[PDB]
């Protein structure tokens, strides 16, 4: 649970899985309670937002 | 002693309770509008753990989907909207205690004091999901004051939990209990999720 919080802001985290959209339904969900601007960085798509 | 607890059924006491329902609502709303009278509020809500207990009195060895725990039910539907605004009471003073706390939050306190101002929080509760507008209004009408922004955030979350340490815990009994020697209600149901 560690050498894999490396992966979670490349660019390419869904890759061999197929919900290539896992990356805006934590932003979605857990983007109230925290900075819409704040999980929208560990998790990549940084200014995709 | 079951002989008397038909008494009770068959008597002139939901009329009572429904009218007690509908009081106490207005006034554990309109209390909290202050920070002097506060100390009235401890007391009311004394009262209040002290009418929903005899409830559980009448309740206890009844049989399911019995006669007694009907009129339970029912006598909610009429006195309902008393009952969902106490719910409610409890909810939103305990969904602020996490949203204060909450990191999103805390980044809308920019302040040395340990205070937010009226603007900010309501930007914050209001940014944050759920909180309907006219709620916003009232919590910032519950709230102290001073300069309109020394709304110390604190207090005010770990201020009516104690007091209500039980209520909210002996209606939570109540809806479960019902919930289960009245199963099949639908009426009961909308409470339980409420
Ligand atoms: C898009 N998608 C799914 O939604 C899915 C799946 N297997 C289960 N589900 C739900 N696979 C292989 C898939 O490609």
């Amino acid at each position: 649970g560690q050498w894999d919080r490396l992966v979670l802001n490349t660019p390419s985290f869904p890759s061999n899985y197929w919900d290539k959209f896992v990356k805006r339904k934590v932003l979605d969900k857990h983007g109230d309670i925290f900075g819409r601007e704040r999980i929208a960085e560990l998790l990549g798509m940084d200014l995709a937002s | 002693c079951t002989g008397n607890q038909q008494s009770l059924a068959h008597s002139r006491l939901w009329d009572a309770v429904v009218g007690f329902l509908h009081v106490f609502a207005h006034m554990m709303m309109k209390l909290a509008q202050d920070s002097s009278q506060i100390e009235l509020l401890k007391e009311l809500l004394d009262l209040q753990k002290d009418m929903v207990v005899m409830l559980l009195s009448l309740l206890e060895g009844n049989v399911v989907n019995g006669m007694i725990a009907r009129q339970m039910v029912d006598m909610l539907v009429e006195s309902s909207s008393n009952v969902e605004m106490i719910l409610k009471f409890f909810d939103m003073f305990l969904k602020l205690k996490d949203i204060v706390g909450s990191e999103a939050f805390q980044d809308y306190v920019t302040d040395p004091r340990g205070l937010i101002s009226k603007k900010d929080f309501q930007k914050a509760m209001d940014s944050q999901k759920q909180f309907t507008g006219p709620e916003i209004q009232f919590l910032l009408s519950c709230s102290e004051a001073d300069e309109n922004e020394m709304i110390n955030f604190e207090e005010f979350a770990n201020r009516f939990q104690e007091p209500a340490r039980d209520i909210g815990f002996n209606v939570a009994v109540l809806l479960t209990n019902l919930s289960e020697h009245v199963p099949h209600d639908p009426r009961l149901r909308n409470f339980l999720e409420l």
